[PDB]
């Protein structure tokens, strides 16, 4: 049984020393998060650029589509670009009408 | 049944739209602009806007 | 920069007198709010008039622009587009949004908002806090608490930018933000305050060990999430105090006007507030940075003197802020919670949140009736509930030329505190409302007539109390002028008042909603879909309703009463508020949207370039002009007194006319010239076939099984502008779009189900490993016996 | 609309008799159908002709369509294409398909 | 045992504390359907274009 | 001299734009790019995010 | 062990539950499976084109 | 954005937590100082 | 009823024998409310 012990500790050290531990995924969740967000800032400032160029051709500026708040502090933002990428659908589609 | 027989009957009498009694019109945003402004500094201060320019009174 | 033009300007900028005279104000204001002036008010730079400086009143363009928005919501509200909506009505368009809309899908909608909306609408509210230094402006915040153990204290804030008369507009109010935290202050001692432009709420909880005294202040994050409390040391400060058990701590949170400090002050409660001057009080600053500064007996004094009278005696509270009687939150024994500054009251609670889950989950068409707006609230504090008739003349036949008001004085004449305006009739019009009774004479009422009010000292209809349940008038004076003012005895409550706190789900469950599936379907072009769903809201002949017929057409009952115009179309910039204040918008909106689905399937007829399509246009215009009726002669009129400015400071500019609902008549009148002469849509023309050709035998055919099989979804008017290899290519894109939607949501299920999977083994890990322990346990005892 | 013809349209529009007939017609049955008229006959608008009022009898263009649509089966009926198939049906067409 | 038990509640917490718990997923799929079935309005209107 | 006002509704959609999060407007814009083009550029980025 | 026999139920009851269920594999095995050998006969089709 | 240069200076000084202060540069390096010195040192870092 | 298929049936949960019916309606895809 002590050896099983031992056993026991050898994998949670080899867990500590693998390449793929958790301290990795803290480390690239916090780069990728960072990535994520700002690129979320970059791609709302186009589709309101998109939307502005739309209340240009069309006349109206009344016309309102990408939608704020689209991104959620928690949940992380996730699906944040697929709600941006409806915004965009339904902004093609009110063009195309 | 009508829009006349009932939703009707507000403010009375109405402008035309360039004229200076208009809601809308410059006079009014001058005028509440005023009415608004003018208590921004006490009477005595110099900054007071009536002592500034007593014409607009 | 003092005289406020400039004089270096080329001679040739060619400006006018007064908008000459615009700019230097801009600028003049532009300097107070930058603040490059010295002194500036800050009672008056923080006035509704500036905290709208910045996005609307700076300029011409905006401030008329907005005011338009304003003095004619009817234009402009959409269901789609509209200030302050609840959260829950998020949920809401979500759930409703995520199948396709119709009937049923909106029932289990409605399941939904009201089962969640149960959980809040009677909530136990606790401290208040208001912001502006007056009671006219500035925001209000509450605390709630849940009724349930767990305590999940709820903030909720509301403006008095949206309070007129006696009502606030129902969209002033937030629905209430839940705390993360969870926390147990010390009875009701939780407070919020203001501080640094930021909702910031102390609760001192002692942690007892001899009874410890110390307090936690905590504040909010943009996401609403709280950060961490932080503590102060009142041990010796509250300490000081005399106490027994009924010891409840004055916590009087004052913010300072600038340079971020709070000032935190303790009393005693004493049961008046009037020889409580002078009394000892104790008080901490709060600095910036976060430093506790005890406060000396001259200074918590020269604090108290303007301070007092904002916080409260035994048994009731007032509110803090930066009349000035503060306001009273009331819980009385018919359980119904409100505020009260001004006589006004405001019910913050509903009680029927239960019944009306329940009578929602039957059908959509039970929570939508009209009998489930009659649902009685209780009355707010004592007061006097009566109903007045009064016919519409006085002075003369001709009488007034438009409106009067009606009024109520208080103890040794208070105030005249309006309660009710309304206008000239034909009809004498029994109105009904409630009189509140706060405690020679009870109440009496004032009417104003706007040009020769008897105003008599006493006159009035007198009303009197203390009769232990009976309450008639003596009119002793007046009456010639009012032909019936009618008590009405035994009626305690109120069918839901949407004047109410709660209001604001009513709203948007009763009347935004219907609209917003009457415009969603509308956009999809199936129209008699749509136009029921008005119908939940007005139609002409009425409703007959399990049975024989109702008279009302108006579904929602907001829209029901009214139908007066009121004087003041309120403030506060809100095309929402404007309207709910003042339900008339929203009956002439839901007018324009029917008109827009009678245009709508006249547009959608007369495109159809077919004869007889064209006589059905006509039949639909023709059916819109009846509706509208008569275009009603608008007497452009110029008599203008020329007034010295000075006088237009006076607390008059008249209306503008109103285009977009004319533009129904000429645009009426413009489509069937268009008929008539047969013009088609444009006035481009047209030369039909008399017979129109047959449809093919087959399109009919495979439009009609496409029909059978399911959903509209027709393109309408369209045949697009694109070749086919271009509207390929796009259309292609959309579904790889689509389908890369459909691969990321089966992995959301397939990894949701393995969640609940392996949650669910847990919890019976647990409910396995308690009866095994239990089987350890006894072989224990089996040891015992051996 | 009492009378169901128009006395102010323009005098260059040549209509033919019982062309200006049927718009009367269709005119008062739309009326009775929108019901502008009070009181209309609840075991008639019932009928199967008011019914199919709305995709096909009010016009002379899809009345006439599909009465020969109906009036020549032979011509248009197709084993693809037919109103009312059974879900077996369909699940069939699946498991060949 | 006891400690058994403690051990199979902390993990019963840890799965209602991580981020990735079964919350999020309601959360997301609701989010995600409605995105999906509009997105679908959508197609369907474009594939009948 | 006196700029013609706002539309009524350009005003509000702005406003309840502002309620609900973020101000992220563009400021110095309507870019130099027809709607086609701005709207396969932004619908490319999405599709990276 | 009656209440791990009650537990395997309840389990083997949340299988048939659950929305990701076999029952719903079936289905879009079927449904996906026709799309594809569809897809295949058009797919050639333009092969051979 | 104001504000958050106003963490460093501000004419008009600061309140704080209470009564007024005189310093305008609410980093103290910048209060200090004030003296362009003679020898603009070296090392070529326009940070140094 | 309102258009719309309704069945109703009444079943009585005996403990005497009670009367009571229970009526429910359909959902454009066919589950039941």
């Amino acid at each position: 049984l002590k050896t099983q012990q031992e056993q026991t500790q050898s994998q949670l050290a080899f867990l500590q020393r693998k390449f793929s531990n958790q301290a990795l995924y803290n480390w690239l969740r916090g780069r990728l998060a960072a990535i994520y967000f700002q690129f979320y800032d970059l791609a709302v400032a186009r589709c309101l650029m998109a939307e502005q160029a739309y209340r240009w051709e069309l006349n109206d500026d009344s016309a309102r589509f990408i939608k704020p708040g689209a991104w959620q502090g928690t949940y992380a933002g996730l699906l944040a670009g697929e709600t941006l990428m409806l915004s965009l659908a339904q902004m093609e589609d009110a063009h195309l009408k | 049944i009508g829009y006349n027989n009932q939703f009707s009957g507000r403010a009375s009498q109405y402008v035309a739209p360039g004229t200076v009694s208009s809601m809308f019109s410059p006079a009014a945003y001058l005028t509440e602009l005023y009415r608004e402004a003018r208590n921004l500094h006490a009477s005595d201060s110099v900054y007071y806007l009536d002592t500034r320019r007593p014409d607009l009174k | 920069q003092y005289l406020l033009i400039d004089n270096q300007v080329s001679a040739a900028i060619k400006t006018t007198r007064i908008a000459e005279a615009i700019a230097s104000i801009q600028l003049y204001v532009n300097r107070a709010l930058e603040n490059v002036e010295e002194n500036a008010n800050s009672g008056v730079i923080s006035r509704q008039f500036f905290i709208d400086w910045d996005k609307y009143n700076k300029r011409y363009s905006t401030w008329a622009g907005v005011s338009q928005l304003v003095y004619y919501p009817e234009n402009y509200i959409d269901p789609t587009m509209r200030i302050g909506q609840t959260k829950m009505m998020d949920a809401l368009l979500q759930s409703v949004s995520q199948s396709q809309l119709n009937a049923d899908t909106v029932e289990d909608a409605f399941m939904s908002y009201l089962t969640s909306f149960e959980q809040v609408a009677n909530l136990k509210v606790i401290s208040a806090y208001h912001d502006n230094i007056n009671n006219d402006q500035g925001l209000t915040y509450f605390i709630g608490l849940s009724e349930t153990d767990a305590g999940e204290y709820y903030w909720r804030s509301v403006d008095h930018s949206k309070f007129n008369d006696g009502k606030f507009a129902a969209n002033a109010w937030s629905e209430w933000h839940k705390i993360d935290c969870p926390i147990n202050p010390y009875k009701s001692t939780i407070r919020p305050v203001i501080y640094k432009s930021r909702l910031y709420l102390l609760w001192l909880e002692q942690k007892e060990i001899d009874y410890r005294y110390e307090l936690k202040l905590a504040h909010i994050r943009y996401d609403g999430t709280w950060n961490t409390p932080i503590t102060f040391d009142v041990n010796k400060k509250i300490s000081e105090l005399k106490l027994e058990k009924n010891r409840a701590p004055g916590l009087y949170c004052a913010g300072y006007q600038g340079e971020d400090t709070l000032l935190v002050m303790f009393y005693n409660q004493q049961d008046t507030l009037d020889s409580y001057k002078n009394a000892s009080m104790q008080g901490l600053y709060i600095f910036a940075d976060m430093a506790s500064k005890d406060m000396t007996p001259e200074q918590s004094n020269v604090y108290r003197d303007n301070s007092y009278q904002q916080f409260d005696t035994n048994n009731v509270r007032r509110v803090n802020n930066r009349t000035d009687n503060a306001l009273t939150l009331h819980h009385n024994e018919n359980g119904a919670q409100y505020m009260q500054w001004q006589s006004y009251r405001t019910r913050l609670n509903t009680l029927f949140a239960r019944q009306l889950v329940a009578r929602a989950t039957t059908g959509i068409d039970t929570i939508l009736s009209m009998e489930t707006q009659n649902i009685q609230e209780p009355q707010l504090g004592k007061g006097f509930y009566a109903t007045f008739v009064i016919p519409p003349y006085n002075l003369s036949t001709h009488g007034d030329e438009r409106w009067f008001k009606l009024y109520i004085k208080h103890v040794v004449d208070n105030n005249s505190h309006i309660i009710y305006s309304g206008q000239l009739t034909d009809t004498n019009i029994n109105i009904t409302l409630f009189i509140p009774l706060d405690d020679d004479y009870h109440a009496k009422v004032y009417m104003t007539f706007k040009k020769s009010p008897s105003d008599g000292t006493w006159w009035g209809p007198h009303f009197v109390r203390d009769d232990k349940g009976i309450v008639t008038i003596n009119p002793k004076s007046i009456l010639t002028h009012f032909e019936s003012v009618n008590v009405l005895n035994n009626i305690s409550s109120e069918p839901m008042d949407f004047s109410g706190a709660n209001s604001l789900y009513f709203w948007e469950l009763f009347y935004y909603t219907p609209m917003l599936v009457a415009q969603r379907l509308l956009h999809e072009q199936n129209f008699d879909e749509a136009n029921r769903w008005l119908k939940y809201v007005w139609s002409p002949s009425g409703y007959i309703v399990h049975g024989q017929i109702q008279n009302y057409q108006w579904n929602v009952r907001p829209l029901l009463e009214d139908t007066s115009w009121n004087s003041d179309p309120l403030d506060s910039v809100d095309p929402d508020a404007v309207a709910q204040h003042d339900p008339m918008h929203y009956k002439v909106s839901t007018f324009m949207r029917t008109l827009d689905l009678l245009i709508a399937r006249g547009d959608h007829a007369y495109r159809q370039l077919e004869r007889d399509t064209l006589n059905e246009a006509k039949m639909w215009y023709m059916q819109a002009l009846h509706l509208l009726g008569d275009k009603p002669y608008l007497p452009l009129s110029t008599t203008w007194s020329d007034p010295r400015l000075d006088r237009a400071a006076d607390i008059l500019f008249l209306p503008q006319i109103n285009e977009v609902m004319m533009n129904y008549w000429q645009t009426l009148a413009q489509r069937v010239y268009n008929l008539r002469h047969n013009l088609s849509i444009d006035g481009q023309p047209l030369y039909l076939p008399i017979y129109a050709t047959p449809a093919d035998p087959k399109a009919l055919l495979s439009a009609a099984v496409a029909t059978s099989q399911g959903g509209g979804k027709l393109p309408e008017s369209f045949m697009s502008l694109w070749r086919f290899p271009h509207m390929l290519e796009n259309a292609r894109g959309m579904v790889s779009q689509l389908t890369q939607f459909g691969s990321t949501l089966q992995n959301i299920i397939e990894r949701q189900d393995a969640e609940a999977l392996n949650a669910l083994l847990q919890n019976q890990a647990a409910e396995l490993i308690l009866t095994n322990l239990s089987i350890q346990d006894k072989t224990i005892e089996e040891l015992d016996a051996e």
